[PDB]
């Protein structure tokens, strides 16, 4: 919606944003080198809150998503997503016309 | 926060901004010495010491279309040992650099003052901005 | 053909083509207007002279410009391994 009006300035950066916030959000982050947001349960560290709040799941067997076919634990829906598509015959005969469906790869 | 230690840091940042250039402005919102009058005071005293010491120097840089919108900017020189922000209007041509070194009449009313500018200045107008100063 | 350098988004030579190639009073004006009467750091960088953003360029590209002959030979020299 609203234009992209507040630039990185540094030497080789070609970066524009809409907010000045953002824009500062990358600077520290890409280049000066600092970040926000650090684990309790192992060394690495984030550049936004929702970022962190993924990593925390990942030291859990709570795990946030839960599958509706096996019932395995996932992080996030794209990760549900792809892992309930396993449990789908989802890939197709690539040759004229021919009908058949399959659910493993090696099989088509 | 101790700006002492952080003087290193200011000259480093316009080293590596594009040209040796940087809007004072956007300097302050890069630091986020914004958050704070106490911050902003301690910033503005930073920049005005390392121009008086020399290893950065305050430029103007004016809109080629427009003399009263000038960008106050710090230019790189040396390593240590009017409120808007312009990174907009830093993306044109922009090449009006100057490094930094009355009309009233008495006679005739100032409605007829302001009305002989408004009309010496053209069919391009005059801002409020330019009548007043 | 001998060897083709862009020049296309080169802020020192837009500034050339813009005015020595178009012949622009507006343009030779501001040209010679913004050349220093003396150097002071001719040991810097152009681009610390010109400020213009809207070119992406690195700040060590020094806007060397092009020598007017590169191949010094217009055929195909006889290295065959
Ligand atoms: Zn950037
Ligand atoms: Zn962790
Ligand atoms: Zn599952
Ligand atoms: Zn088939």
């Amino acid at each position: 919606n609203r234009p992209k009006t507040y630039f990185c300035d540094y030497d080789g950066c070609d970066k524009a944003f809409t907010r000045p916030s953002i824009l500062t959000e990358h600077q520290l982050s890409v280049h000066q080198g600092l970040r926000a947001f650090q684990c309790d349960k192992c060394a690495k560290s984030f550049v936004k809150k929702s970022h962190l709040e993924r990593h925390l799941y990942t030291h859990s067997d709570t795990k946030p998503f839960q599958c509706s076919y096996c019932g395995k634990g996932v992080t996030t829906r794209q990760q549900l997503k792809r892992h309930e598509v396993t449990h789908t015959k989802s890939f197709i005969c690539p040759e004229e016309g021919c009908n058949l469906r399959f659910y493993k790869h090696p099989q088509l | 926060i101790n700006i002492r230690d952080h003087l290193a840091t200011i000259v480093e940042v316009v080293k590596r901004s594009k040209n040796g250039i940087r809007q004072i402005i956007d300097l302050k919102r890069e630091l986020k010495f914004d958050k704070e009058k106490r911050l902003s005071k301690a910033f503005i005293a930073a920049i005005a010491w390392l121009d008086e010491k020399e290893y950065l120097k305050k430029v103007l840089v004016v809109s080629p279309k427009n003399p009263a919108i000038k960008i106050r900017c710090v230019k790189y020189v040396k390593d240590i040992p009017d409120n808007f922000n312009a990174t907009d209007l830093l993306q044109n041509q922009g090449l009006v650099m100057e490094e930094k070194e009355v009309l009233l009449n008495r006679f005739y009313p100032l409605q007829n003052q302001t009305y002989d500018i408004a009309d010496k200045s053209g069919l391009k107008g005059i801002s409020t901005m330019d009548v007043v100063n | 053909s001998d060897f083709q350098i862009k020049l296309d988004n080169v802020p020192s030579a837009r500034e050339f083509k813009s005015s020595f190639g178009s012949l622009e009073w507006n343009n030779f004006k501001s040209f010679v207007n913004s050349v220093p009467d003396n150097d002071s750091q001719p040991q810097e960088n152009i681009g610390n002279l010109i400020l213009d953003r809207s070119v992406k360029i690195p700040s060590t590209d020094f806007q060397l410009p092009p020598p007017p002959k590169l191949s010094m030979v217009g055929f195909p020299l006889l290295y065959k391994y």
